[PDB]
């Protein structure tokens, strides 16, 4: 389809332009609320872990796909394998309130304890990047902090996820003619 | 008595993608309002279909240069979403996190030459099975299309999805090096005083492009 | 609705499960559906 | 057979704030009657809104003294519920057990001078971003208000809630020492024979003041 | 109703769960809602 | 309180044939369409009833040769689905994975001689209890049937299911060597110039043949 | 329907349990039911 090449309005020259027809296309596996609510591993510290979603790595699935959005809203539920007792603390409380047990602790039940946390940020929508102080994110961009005796592996997933204002997403650079990796085979 | 159950075996382990939701612990939270906030996308294909993104050629550039010699092959790249030319595209950014796809892939071709340079091009789809064509005479027998540079300077050609199976793998096989999904060739046929002038290309998701089966194969 | 797969109703009500949203008083689906197609000039068969 | 269940993993631990109620052990208890018993409050904000409580100034006093010199700044305190002046207030008593708030904070200003001493005052709200004003000329360009002492001797000024975000933290940050939520300044403009006379101040919850997200950060 | 979050009915009836209250035969919500507002004298715009 | 259950004992172990389905882990999968695809069978008996398969005789052959001597016994094989003659049949292929059956077993008899060779045959069912008959005179007193070779060259004889019990074992007993389910004998009565000519036989499931109680006794 | 034996409805909906089939727009039961029977010639009693 010949177009106006610079107006940057969307054009889709479909396959009917040279004969043929299009089929019914289903897009459930690329939905933004379906692709983001599954568990991802992050590396923990020993005791205190702020529950920021931008400490998910950039090589994983829903860490590199969360950074597709500029602004995101999602309720977090965590799943942490620990020993001792794990106290969750809401957004913006003093970090001395991690030791107190009136805050929502979870007693140790083998092997791990998963629990659903609300969106406790003051902002209407969180963000993945912010040019305010030249890390380089405010202290308000967190779901709170969890503190145990020694956390071993704590996992994030983010549900009811709404995303806004897309950002570029990068696949790794081939040095060959095409990036050929060893696919699974019998 | 009490209601007897059987604590069944094999069930109840922690699965990372299950539809079981975790029990709450801290209720009565009212969020700040977010309604009619600008720039929301719902599915990742609508970003990939409404926003085309550049390709990659020799020299880390998105444009391809007209050729003032007897050879008329501007570009000839294999058709996969793990290709070398498709690598910096957003369409192959999210197709790095899936296993298999189907549907058309739009290619957008904007000519950036001056008003006195004229040229015409062709793009053909060579299905797999033999060697890809090296001349526009031999590539006339593909599912091709031609266009010349005039007032509207952009051309969009939808790559057909021809396959035996209904879905094709978005990851080219590590050992198998024949690339048996297909080649796409674009040539120049002639040019008038179009030396050193460019043809910037783009790629977008098609009208009926849909991906499938998400995995996490670590971001190359 | 998400990645839920249960036909039963939830046990905890709605406000001990999620954070309730508040109204005050989408885009790229409208952007991708206004895409131009067909041709630009007089076509032949 | 019996009804099969799957004893699911990750669920069922003891959470201290959960809506699960414990199983009873000792029933059939009838309490003594308590109906229409005087002095019941339902929410802690209604006590904080219907009952204003004093502030704290230099010398452990709630009153501020008129100043017989060229300097006209009676008081200038930063606006937080973890401030030094707000510390003995009931409003900052229960705001020590939450994380963030929103809404107006009423300030009540009762003048306790004799019938021959007259004065007039002003109170301004300096939003954060630059230094707070030190003269009533410079503080005329805030969201201010003036009143003079006459027959009705009490003045109530509702502090506006201006913020970028929808909720602001009730705990001032430990490291960050700029106090980027705001200052509130109250001056005297003039006074007639009001030397040594007082202005007792109070604070109450506003009409639309509501707190959020309770924690337990140990009672300082 | 409290800090409950269950939509199902309770298992134990009402009297093996709580202590039943007995009638015989609130304030600060009425006190905070009778608050004076506006002005005291003739205002201008 | 919470809903009390009793985690019952003895129940909930992993059984390999149970009707409990496993909990899913990865949803939203749409298969490629398969509708009206050719060659579908639903039950394994319909393949065994609509498609007859050959038998096994001495010399690894399916055909039986006419006999030019005083002895007139073409074949005499015991009636079991673990027999030597029935071994290469598809009907005894799936009857190796069950324990017991009932119903008729069709035997198909195609004559492959030239147009000048004529013969007639008989097949009799000798129920268990005494020795099987060795002459067509003695086997006239069974439930027999005769046919001669003419224009239609195929004959189908349905073996009756006679038994005390309602179901008979498809596995002949290891120690018990009398084969007390029955013999089936087929003879020739005469032949005209049919020397060296063949009678290829087949076997199929009957109209009312149905198997029962699947096991896995390792494919002999 | 298979080797299921439950009269209760499934917990997970239909699409988090199986893979959904898609229509586009059997044999040996029709082959075994068209079988010839009886005789071929004129029978007697």
């Amino acid at each position: 389809t010949t177009s106006a090449g610079e107006s940057a309005d969307p054009v889709t020259a479909t396959v009917e332009n040279y004969g043929g027809e299009t089929q019914v296309q289903r897009r459930q596996h690329t939905d933004v609320s379906f692709i983001l609510d599954r568990f991802v591993k992050v590396t923990p510290k020993d005791q205190i872990n702020v529950l920021d979603l931008m400490q998910t790595p950039a090589h994983t699935l829903v860490g590199a796909l969360l950074r597709t959005a500029t602004y995101y809203f999602a309720d977090l539920e965590v799943a942490v394998k620990h020993e001792g007792n794990l106290t969750w603390v809401p957004n913006g409380a003093p970090e001395a309130a991690l030791d107190n047990t009136t805050n929502p602790t979870a007693y140790h039940k083998a092997p791990l304890t998963r629990l659903a946390l609300p969106y406790t940020a003051p902002h209407r929508v969180l963000a993945t990047v912010y040019n305010g102080e030249s890390r380089a994110l405010p202290t308000s961009f967190n779901y709170g902090a969890i503190k145990a005796t020694r956390v071993t592996e704590l996992l994030y997933r983010m549900k009811r996820a709404e995303t806004y204002c897309p950002r570029p997403l990068l696949a790794i650079h081939p040095d060959q003619a095409r990036h050929k990796q060893k696919i699974v085979a019998p | 008595g009490i209601f007897p159950v059987a604590c069944s075996d094999g069930y109840g382990g922690l699965v990372t993608t299950d539809p079981k939701t975790a029990d709450p612990a801290y209720g009565k939270v009212f969020n700040p309002p977010r309604n009619m906030l600008p720039g929301r996308f719902t599915n990742f294909l609508d970003v990939a279909e409404a926003c085309p993104t550049f390709l990659h050629f020799e020299g880390d550039v998105p444009y391809v240069t007209t050729k003032t010699d007897s050879d008329r092959v501007l570009a000839q790249f294999d058709l996969s979403l793990a290709a070398k030319h498709m690598s910096n595209t957003f369409l192959a950014g999210l197709a790095q996190y899936y296993t298999q796809y189907s549907g058309t892939i739009n290619l957008h071709f904007m000519f950036t030459g001056p008003t006195d340079a004229k040229a015409r091009y062709m793009i053909a789809y060579a299905p797999p099975g033999m060697e890809p064509p090296k001349t526009p005479e031999a590539a006339a027998h593909c599912i091709h299309a031609e266009w010349d540079t005039g007032l509207n300077s952009k051309f969009t050609f939808s790559i057909p999805y021809l396959s035996a199976a209904d879905y094709t793998y978005t990851a080219s096989d590590v050992a198998e090096t024949t690339n048996v999904q297909g080649w796409v060739c674009l040539f120049q046929i002639t040019h008038g005083k179009a030396d050193g002038d460019a043809l910037v290309v783009l790629a977008s998701a098609g009208k009926d492009f849909e991906l499938r089966l998400p995995v996490d194969a670590r971001t190359q | 609705s998400g990645n839920t797969g249960s036909i039963i109703n939830n046990y905890y009500m709605q406000q001990y499960q999620n954070s309730m949203d508040t109204q005050l008083g989408d885009w790229f689906s409208k952007l991708a559906s206004s895409a131009f197609s067909g041709l630009f000039g007089a076509l032949l068969a």
